[PDB]
């Protein structure tokens, strides 16, 4: 196979990298994921707040 | 050996080239990652957080600068004035430079979806009043009076314990991207006026101050894309570092 | 179990979208209590109003894709880090190794805090004007703690274990590819603090903000030749960024940059974020 | 061993501007620091300021502040003072010394001395 | 219902009652370092009675024509304590933080507090003011200790980044007629699993009147705005002998 | 600033009999940033003590000083006169580090 050392490798991106050599950080890119958490930076507050409900009650 | 051919292309440095190229270092191993909290996978979601918007941005504030994040609401004798105006282009310079919004919409040429603003009030618990807040659609200049600026699309918005309200800028275009307005030809690519008017009053008490402030914030929505990445005129360097 | 004492959560996760966000149709709403326009932004929570809560919409289907603002497509241009000039005058330069001397692509990776990547470098070398000439050059890697260069015919040149890379200016630009080689777990491009210990002084104060963990060692360039070569050379070296991964982002610098090490900035013209207008009424 | 190297005394008229510069070697340049001392006659040795060779920090003494500037250049292992608006009175000797390691912030190794004379 | 809140801790309670709710900062909560994380071999320990308890900081006084402060973490609890006592006596330190401030007036004074947490907060100097200075701000500026620091140009927050786009970070508003209490839970952030208590400032904590306080003649004039701090899940490695800083 | 009153200004002994030279601070300081320095006359100045008890290399042990707070001393009670020179007390505890005011000595 090859030696696994790439900086993406614990959470890596999609499966469609070229690689001649033997070290896996010498890899192309490859096309990324589309993965996203929208709601950690716009939403990072314990008690849930509903969009029908007013907020302050 | 295998017969081969040399086509246009060779010998050339495309630098969004996207191939492998030779490692320097056999067997290494990098250091394994651990748990940092707050990873970022997308840019699309750092432009969903709202920041704070520059309407006061006139000549006289650029030695005292503070005074920019928040424009003035106070008692008037008419009826129906206007507080404020500005333009609905986050491509263009002006109030919507200040965003994260605005300064990550330099990097790329077109972009599509709708907005939201969102306003809030910083008096003091006694005053009460009601705002109307308006956006208009490419066609005209600023509406003259209030009864010309309510054809669009507008919300009513009363100071109370809520101190925040929402108006959504829906995504109304001809084409399906849009890229950035400006001065010429470019202002084919123009997306509004959003103003503000008094409703009625601004009531207040004896005892409380006459003088409140709104602090204006913007952020997109859910179906905001961008692309074609180019680079911006944001940063300039004039001299060589150090 | 004669101690009772000794013996004694996420919030949400990421899901795949490939594409933006539908709009489903609306009608008019005329009621009580139910009211999503009034938000309260004193709770650090964005606005979750939208578009069928405030106006009445038709079903639009897009297939606006969100590709182009994955961040591996973000960094996957090359940007110019150095130029190199041999006019200095003994046949071989030694050029420490810092990244952030050109304020295009410093803006960028200053975006967010941490970052742990692979590179890929790109040396452009020509004469002064353009013109090229056939004459051989090397490049040499010098990691940090081993002995440096001091001459064009030292012994630190004959690379018994220093990466070397032999090119003629005539060729296609060199390409290597280098691995993510920090002693910490991503690279910090903001290290708030001193790396030393000690009583600080006013001779402490010139240590501040700079981290270790990102001193990379120099990076040599001669001509291989042992007598004087009789051409002048100007290396420029691109670099491109893969397999992204990124933490914590930042405000965006509006100010320019003035020192390599430091966020000092020229406090006498202090620039306005935004352009100025007459009035507030009037655009 | 490790010894300092100074350049030698320069003549110039009052008001205008010279160059003093101390070249050090036998050890790696970047590892220690560099302090510039101004001697006059008939007081006690005066420190101008001290600097950083790796990223070109500085400092400077706050009645020495705008007569004397410090600057660095990490390759050739060198290290410059700019001399702006000189009078008679600046007429001393000025060495540079570099900081110690194992000491408690003590200057060990001193240069030659360099010497400026200011008259018309 | 949920304006009320009480937050317990240790053997102290913080109780309010004109409250927003409580920031999780990057949705997570501060918890040990685990055995797959971890390098150094030793067993730390975690004392967690005697030092994840609320601690409160000196009172600033909100002007007319205030500026805005800042403190560093965690630099304001290296002197005060049982958590100044072992972070002086240990080489590694590893912990989350709950910071909360208070400040309160009638309902007849108006103002606005942006509260904002922001990690490897660096700081820069203005340069000379000509800018050819490579000049570098001094020990009391970079580590201020528990009383804090002001600032001079609060437009750039003396780093050069502008104020209007500080809510990337996270944070909280401080509204003089809704709320008077801010609240925000930050877990440990950093590129290593333990670090240095004495070398190494994690992140800021800044308080910037966005909306000038103002009043009426006669009314109360004395603002006081208060910071309280209390850490979550501490854990100390690497005894030494005690340095002091 | 921190003045150094280096007292007294002249000195001159015999061969064998003590030599004190005495240093007074006005603000009472760090003892272990304290140093002493030596010049040979047209050359440049040595470090002689550091840490205020402690020598380098290259110099004989015959050299020591004691003090603390205000006032500083050292002292040199030896033989050998080899060693003629301006002796300069310079401390670093507080911004900016001044030297001290000068003490010289003659032999007969
Ligand atoms: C023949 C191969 C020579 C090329 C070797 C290049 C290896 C160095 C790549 C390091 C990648 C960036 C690491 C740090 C970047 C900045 O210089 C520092 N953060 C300075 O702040």
């Amino acid at each position: 196979h090859e030696n696994s050392n790439s900086a993406s490798e614990g959470s890596t991106i999609n499966y469609t990298t070229i690689n001649y050599y033997k070290d896996a950080y010498a890899a192309s890119a490859g096309r990324q994921d589309m993965s996203q958490d929208p709601k950690k930076f716009t939403d990072p507050v314990m008690d849930v707040i509903h969009e029908m409900a007013p907020p302050l009650k | 050996g295998i017969p081969t051919e040399l086509k246009p292309g060779t010998n050339q440095f495309l630098t969004t080239d996207d191939g492998v190229s030779a490692p320097i270092l056999p067997g290494f191993h990098p250091t394994p990652p651990i748990h940092i909290p707050g990873e970022v996978h997308n840019l699309l979601e750092i432009c969903r957080v709202e920041t704070i918007l520059e309407v006061n941005n006139l000549k006289t504030n650029e030695t005292t600068p503070m005074q920019r994040l928040c424009f003035p609401v106070s008692v008037q004798s008419k009826t129906g004035e206007l507080c404020a105006a500005f333009r609905a282009d986050p491509g263009r310079d002006g109030p919507w430079q200040s965003t994260i919004l605005g300064q990550l919409c330099r990097y790329y040429t077109q972009w599509s979806g709708s907005l939201e603003v969102t306003f809030m009030f910083a008096g003091s618990f006694m005053a009460t009043g009601k705002m109307l807040i308006a956006y208009t659609p490419p066609g005209g200049n600023v509406p003259a009076d209030r009864i010309t600026a309510m054809l669009g699309t507008h919300v009513i918005w009363d100071f109370g314990l809520q101190s925040s309200v929402t108006l959504v800028v829906p995504w109304i275009s001809n084409t399906h991207y849009r890229a950035h307005a400006r001065a010429g030809y470019f202002d084919y690519y123009t997306t509004g006026i959003i103003t503000i008017w008094y409703q009625t009053n601004y009531v207040v008490p004896i005892g409380a101050p006459t003088t409140a402030y709104i602090v204006a914030l913007a952020a997109a929505q859910d179906n905001f894309t961008m692309k074609l990445c180019k680079d911006t005129e944001d940063i300039e360097q004039t001299a060589n570092i150090q | 179990d004669p101690i009772a004492d000794m013996i004694d959560r996420s919030l949400t996760a990421l899901q795949v979208l490939p594409t933006a966000a539908n709009t489903e149709a609306s009608s008019h709403r005329l009621g009580t209590g139910v009211v999503p326009a009034l938000q309260a932004a004193e709770t650090g929570a964005s606005s979750n109003a939208s578009d069928k809560n405030l106006i009445e919409t038709r079903c639009v289907l897009n297939h606006h894709s969100t590709q182009e603002t994955a961040i591996g497509n973000f960094f996957s241009r090359a940007g110019l880090v150095s130029i190199i000039t041999m006019p200095n005058t003994d046949g071989y330069v030694n050029w420490d190794i810092d990244l952030m001397g050109y304020a295009q692509l410093r803006r960028k990776c200053e975006l967010f805090t941490y970052m742990r990547f692979d590179a890929e470098f790109t040396f452009v070398v020509a004469k002064p004007n353009g013109v090229l000439v056939p004459q051989l050059l090397q490049y040499m890697y010098v990691p940090p703690g081993a002995p440096k260069p001091t001459s064009r015919d030292s012994f630190a040149w004959q690379t018994a274990t220093n990466p070397s890379v032999f090119v003629k200016m005539t060729d296609p630009p060199a390409q290597v590819s280098v691995p993510f080689m920090s002693p910490a777990s991503a690279y910090q491009w903001f290290y708030d603090g001193y790396p030393t210990f000690g009583e600080h002084l006013q001779a402490n104060d010139l240590d501040y903000g700079q981290c270790p963990n990102n001193m990379m060692g120099t990076f040599s360039i001669r001509t291989v030749g042992t007598e004087k070569s009789p051409h002048s050379i100007t290396l420029r070296v691109y670099m491109r960024i893969k397999h992204v991964r990124a933490w914590i982002p930042r405000p965006l610098r509006n100010q320019p940059y003035l020192f390599k090490t430091n966020p000092n900035y020229k406090g006498n013209d202090i620039k306005c974020t935004s352009t100025s207008r007459d009035k507030i009424t009037t655009l | 061993e490790v010894q300092l190297q100074q350049s030698g005394p320069e003549l110039v008229k009052p008001g205008a501007s010279v160059k003093m510069s101390c070249k050090a070697s036998g050890y790696t340049f970047t590892d220690y620091y560099m302090k510039w001392v101004k001697q006059s006659h008939g007081k006690s040795l005066e420190w101008i300021g001290d600097i950083n060779p790796n990223n070109g920090a500085t400092s400077y003494n706050q009645k020495f502040k705008g007569k004397a500037t410090l600057t660095v250049d990490k390759s050739s292992s060198t290290a410059y003072m700019q001399l702006n608006s000189l009078t008679s009175e600046d007429s001393a000797v000025y060495y540079c010394a570099r900081r110690g390691y194992g000491l408690y912030y003590a200057m060990d190794y001193w240069g030659q001395g360099t010497s400026v004379t200011v008259s018309s | 219902s949920d304006r009320v809140a009480q937050l317990t801790i240790g053997n102290s309670t913080i109780t309010t009652q004109e409250a927003a709710n409580i920031v999780i900062a990057y949705g997570e909560w501060p918890e040990y370092c685990p055995d797959t994380d971890a390098t150094a071999v030793d067993k730390p320990t975690r004392p967690d009675v005697s030092v994840n308890r609320f601690f409160t900081l000196d009172t600033k006084s909100w002007a007319k024509d205030s500026k805005g402060w800042y403190w560093k973490f965690p630099d304001v609890l290296t002197e005060v304590g049982v958590f100044g006592q072992n972070a002086q006596f240990h080489y590694l330190y590893r912990s989350g933080f709950c910071v909360h401030v208070q400040c309160n007036a009638s309902k007849f004074h108006q103002g606005a507090l942006l509260v904002a947490v922001l990690p490897e907060y660096v700081l820069g100097t203005i340069a000379g003011g000509t800018g050819n200075e490579n000049s570098h701000p001094p020990y009391a500026t970079t580590q201020p200790g528990q009383v804090g620091a002001v600032l001079t140009h609060p437009y750039v927050l003396d780093a050069g980044i502008p104020l209007s786009q500080l809510t990337v970070c996270p944070h909280q508003w401080i509204n003089l007629r809704t709320n008077n209490c801010a609240t925000i839970i930050v877990p440990y952030m950093n590129t290593v699993p333990f670090d240095s208590a004495l070398n190494h400032c994690n992140f800021g904590l800044l308080v910037i009147p966005v909306v000038p306080l103002d009043f009426n003649a006669g009314a109360t004039s004395e603002i006081p705005i208060t910071v309280t701090i209390a850490p979550m899940c501490a854990e100390f490695a690497g005894l030494r002998q005690a340095v002091k800083q | 600033e921190i003045v150094l009153t280096q007292s007294p200004t002249t000195m001159a002994a015999s061969p064998g009999e003590k030599i004190t030279i005495t240093c007074s601070a006005s603000s009472s300081i760090s003892s272990n940033y304290l140093h002493w320095y030596q010049q040979k006359p047209g050359f440049s100045p040595k470090l002689l003590i550091y840490r205020t008890s402690n020598l380098a290399s290259g110099v004989p042990a015959r050299f020591s000083g004691s003090g603390s707070g205000t006032s500083y001393s050292l002292t040199i009670g030896t033989m050998e006169a080899e060693d003629v020179a301006t002796y300069y007390c310079q401390q670093g505890s507080s911004i900016p580090h001044t030297f001290g005011g000068g003490t010289k000595l003659e032999i007969k």
